[PDB]
């Protein structure tokens, strides 16, 4: 992952954590490769296990997954009916 | 190893320290026989998971061809996809 | 397997062709190599040392006798310099030697220094602009004050016979 | 410093350092110290003598290993042949030597200590041998026995004899009920030398084809190679498994094979003792092992209960020749002077001359030779030969069982 | 500049010499940032093409990596394939 998408996910935090929707989200990563079932459990027992904490360690360990990490999860974002978020995060990749 | 592997990895080297999540890799390449659990242990001691992935390449710089294929194979497997292709010129001839 | 070109970068090092009756020490070299590669930036000494007559000087050629390592890690030449058992009047003049030789335009002053510091200023300088990543490797060598005046922040490794003489300098050694 | 200098290698065992040369760095230092060297040697025996005496010396110390050892060899350079006799003959200094170095090294140095002293005491070290031979077979197991007492045996008088009788008679006055022997002269054919390699029970041995060593396995298993003139270990092997058959060194003395009820025949290499080669086939426990005799081809005849033969070749990880052909259990198994035979026995007593080369049958004499017109109702008997015996040229068969020794001729396939 | 690619352009700068036209060349260098004025008009004042050519060469030789791909990529742009082809061995 570039320098820029690793910032925008930085600047996003806040956003990303508040609103991800984690449960319905790792069928469309699995189709994307973008993690392996195992790291899928480890994301999902973070922290404490809430929504937020897996949501966190999703985004953090997403920096580590590919160049095309980043469009790639806005495109399950988009798969799973997170558009809002998916639409945040498009119009400041482009900005 | 090989100068070939050994320049391959020194040549990446920032862009596998900065992805690599060691806890995925170091299991494959115990299972393989090419790390140690003293080097395991070694590498778990550093608090950061760049520093794992700096710590874990300073050990396999210094490894046989076997080793640079276990590395290989185990970040193909975990689909670190991206990471594989920097390392795929750089595989040398085993057996 | 020699490239054409690795003996054209060699030629100009100045490095001695291997002997004829030669047998690569595979292990050896491959581990001096591998580690050789690890101070991939930034100062660093190598110094590799045995009782007389190990292979020690045939091993350093060898090493770098590979396009791999060289080629991708050192886009900057390798300057050999045999520097032997010296006198401090004897070290003078080896570096304004290796003055001449690295400074093969002559843009930098045809006077040379007088003094051990001044040739150590021209070979840092000479390092760091005229040739960005070279290695210089040292025969022999003696005694400290040596290292000392080769100590120019700049990839230089030593081989030899006593294991102290790397003790005046500073930076990671191997 | 110095270890810098690489003029001597480090040696980080444990707190304890052991530093130590190349053969070429003590060479030199012969070569160009040696008129000192004499003369130093004397030098540290002094020093030694300025700490520790001999008797002096403890078993905790770290250096006193050491101290036996060389402190034996550093007089012998002094050229004190006084000195010499005050530490190696003493017979205390054999005792604690004994305790924890074994009884070989001192017969090692005693060889080095004939040319040293003099040609008379040389005849009082020839007493002493004497009185080691009996010292082998029972001194090293623990209970040391008392020598002071089992010592008054020699004959003559010699050096030990006469030490021993007056030692007796210091005991005497204070107690110890020591027994006198009043028929030695009367008794005893002494026999040079006694080896217990093992606690456990023998099951095999063989000489060197050198002639320089020799390998006995035993019940336990494990197998000790030594070398039998100084009688000192100078092997050690730390098992095998199951119970050792048999073994055999190589016909270079380079390998050795070991049979085993386990069914592995572990070819061992004979100098680093790192294991080499390795065979399995039989159906049943093997009889015996052998390399060929020939320096040319290797291969590994073994007989088993199965009564097969396995003609291996040593080349290669699989058999050369399975030989079926005993009708009972192999006896003794051996290569025949010529290569492309190989000779074989069995309980049937039959001899069997195979041609290896073919690997085929060629020839096979039987044996009913043993003839006997006993009341048995029993017909001819059935002879049961066990050693396989060579004449010295191996161009005919030695062999012996029952009641009679036979000489057959397997060349022209009748007895002699 | 790397040793291969310092020796790549001496290896192949008589070639170079013989087909060369400097002043697109330069145009692309002085864009790139990797050429000055003064050094662009003693290379123009030269009195023959190879002179010229010869005179960038000699200047691009004592001169860093990135100028040896500017070279290269001018080369290129300009039409000169073959001997960017050869000059690609250098880095
Ligand atoms: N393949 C080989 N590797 C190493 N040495 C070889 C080989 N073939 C022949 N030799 C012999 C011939 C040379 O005289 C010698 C190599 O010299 P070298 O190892 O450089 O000694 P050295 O330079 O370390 O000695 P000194 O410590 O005196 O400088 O070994
Ligand atoms: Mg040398």
């Amino acid at each position: 992952m570039d320098e820029a998408d690793r910032r925008l996910l930085r600047r996003c935090r806040l956003r990303l954590v508040e609103e991800l929707q984690v449960d319905q989200l790792w069928d469309v990563l699995l189709s994307r490769e973008l993690f392996r079932p195992h790291m899928i459990e480890d994301i999902q027992r973070a922290g404490s296990g809430s929504r937020r904490d897996q949501a966190r360690q999703l985004i953090i360990d997403l920096e580590t997954r590919g160049s095309q990490a980043l469009p790639l999860f806005i495109s399950c974002l988009e798969d799973t009916g997170q558009d809002m978020l998916a639409s945040f995060l498009r119009t400041n990749r482009q900005a | 190893m090989d100068a070939k592997a050994r320049n391959c990895l020194l040549q990446h080297r920032e862009a596998l320290e900065k992805d690599i999540k060691t806890s995925y890799i170091m299991d494959h390449m115990i299972s393989d026989g090419f790390l140690t659990i003293s080097e395991e242990e070694k590498v778990r001691n550093e608090p950061t998971q760049q520093q794992r992935a700096a710590m874990l390449i300073k050990m396999i710089l210094k490894k046989d061809n076997d080793s640079y294929v276990s590395f290989y194979n185990a970040l193909l497997h975990e689909g670190y996809k991206d990471l594989a292709a920097l390392l795929h010129d750089g595989i040398p001839v085993v057996s | 397997g020699i490239t054409s070109y690795v003996r054209t970068v060699l030629c100009e090092g100045g490095v001695p062709q291997r002997p004829v009756v030669f047998v690569t020490r595979k292990k050896l070299v491959n581990a001096i190599q591998q580690k050789l590669s690890k101070l991939k930036g930034e100062p660093g000494w190598v110094t590799i040392h045995g009782m007389a007559g190990c292979g020690k000087s045939v091993l350093a050629a060898e090493a770098v006798r590979d396009h791999s390592l060289l080629e991708g890690c050192f886009p900057g030449g390798v300057h050999w310099v045999s520097v032997g058992k010296q006198d401090k009047s004897g070290l003078l003049m080896k570096l304004q030697n290796l003055c001449t030789r690295l400074d093969q335009d002559e843009s930098f002053s045809q006077r040379l220094p007088l003094n051990i510091e001044e040739a150590k200023d021209r070979l840092r300088i000479l390092m760091l602009r005229k040739h960005p990543r070279s290695l210089l490797i040292l025969d022999d060598v003696w005694d400290s004050w040596v290292l000392k005046a080769f100590d120019s922040q700049c990839q230089i490794l030593l081989t030899t016979r006593d294991k102290s003489v790397t003790d005046s300098v500073m930076g990671p050694k191997y | 410093e110095f270890v810098n200098k690489s003029l001597l290698f480090c040696d980080r065992n444990g707190k304890s350092f052991r530093y130590y040369l190349h053969d070429l760095q003590v060479d030199f230092l012969t070569e160009k110290n040696c008129s000192q060297l004499q003369d130093l040697h004397k030098k540290i025996i002094t020093q030694f003598q300025r700490y520790h005496q001999p008797h002096t010396l403890s078993p905790d110390q770290e250096d006193c290993m050491y101290w036996y050892n060389f402190l034996a060899y550093h007089m012998a350079s002094a050229k004190m042949h006084k000195e010499l006799c005050a530490l190696m003959f003493s017979l205390d200094w054999i005792k604690a030597k004994t305790e924890l170095v074994g009884p070989a090294h001192l017969i090692h140095e005693f060889v080095e200590y004939r040319h040293i002293l003099d040609e008379k005491d040389c005849a009082v070290s020839e007493n002493f041998q004497e009185f080691l031979s009996l010292n082998g077979h029972l001194l090293g197991r623990q209970p040391f026995p008392n020598i002071v007492q089992l010592g008054l045996c020699e004959p003559e008088t010699s050096e030990v004899y006469q030490q021993a009788k007056l030692q007796a008679k210091q005991e005497v006055d204070n107690g110890m009920l020591y027994l006198e022997w009043i028929n030695k002269k009367n008794i005893t054919n002494l026999s040079r030398l006694v080896v217990r390699p093992h606690t456990d029970a023998v099951y095999h041995a063989c000489f060197s084809e050198d002639g320089q060593r020799i390998a006995s396995c035993g019940a336990d298993k494990t197998l000790q190679v030594f070398k039998a003139e100084t009688g000192e270990k100078l092997l050690e092997i730390k098992a095998h498994e199951d119970e050792v058959l048999c073994c055999a060194f190589s016909t270079d003395d380079r390998f050795i094979a070991t049979c085993s009820v386990d069914k592995k025949v572990k070819i061992w290499n004979s100098m680093t003792g790192e294991l080499v080669h390795t065979y399995d086939e039989h159906s049943e426990q093997v009889n015996c092992c052998h390399f060929t005799n020939s320096s040319h081809h290797l291969l590994l005849a073994t007989g088993s209960s199965d009564c097969f033969l396995k003609l291996w070749d040593l080349n290669q990880k699989e058999c050369r020749n399975t030989m079926f052909g005993h009708t009972n259990s192999v006896n003794h198994c051996r290569f025949s002077p010529d290569d492309k035979l190989l000779a074989s026995c069995s309980a049937d007593g039959t001899l069997k001359l195979w041609d290896a080369t073919s690997a085929n049958e060629r020839k096979s004499i039987n044996v009913k030779q043993f003839f006997l017109n006993l009341e048995d109702p029993q017909e001819d008997m059935e002879v049961i030969v066990k050693c396989c015996s060579w004449s010295a040229d191996g161009a005919r068969i030695m062999v012996a069982a029952k009641n009679k020794i036979f000489l057959f001729d397997i060349h022209t396939s009748g007895l002699l």
